[PDB]
């Protein structure tokens, strides 16, 4: 069973600052199968990232996939007042056979 | 109806084909569990040049 953790644990920034979340695999993961959500507190997952490179709708650009095999990197270039809230990695497939991280939390 | 006449002289006459019918119809695919990839192909983030 593939193992996806995230790096740090607790990011701690200011508005308008850089972020970067890294999701990594205990195997390699195929980069077309992993997905980046952000959940705010009291509200359901919002899909951000699909296929680990893709936005969903709506989504600002200013949030950024990339990466492969077993690291992957979810950038934030503005931070802002929306864009504190806890994120997960997910990795997936055309199989019955998924995984979650285990949420990185970025706060003011 | 074969001969276009209605009156049919002594004799034997091909008027028609026989065939049996089929009764069910047969489906036989391999077995197969998996899914084909075709996201990664039509939903790719960048395609080649
Ligand atoms: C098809 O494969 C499954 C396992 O993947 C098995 O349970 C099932 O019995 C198989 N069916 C046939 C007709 O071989």
């Amino acid at each position: 069973a593939i193992r996806m953790t995230q790096s740090p644990g607790t990011l701690s920034l200011s508005p308008g600052e850089r972020a970067t979340l890294s999701c990594r695999a205990s195997q390699s993961v195929s980069s077309s199968y992993l997905a980046w959500y952000q959940q705010k507190p009291g509200q359901a997952p919002r899909l951000l990232i699909y296929g680990a490179s893709s936005r969903a709708t709506g989504i600002p650009d200013r949030f950024s996939g990339s990466g492969s095999g077993t690291d992957f990197t979810l950038t934030i270039s503005r931070l802002e007042p929306e864009d504190f809230a806890v994120y997960y990695c997910q990795q997936y497939g055309t199989s019955p056979s998924w995984t979650f991280g285990q949420g990185t939390k970025v706060e003011i | 109806c074969t001969l276009k006449s209605f009156t049919v002289e002594k004799g034997i006459y091909q008027t028609s084909n026989f065939r049996v019918q089929p009764t069910e119809s047969i489906v036989r695919f391999p077995n197969i569990t998996n899914l084909c990839p075709f996201g990664e192909v039509f939903n790719a983030t960048r395609f080649a040049s």
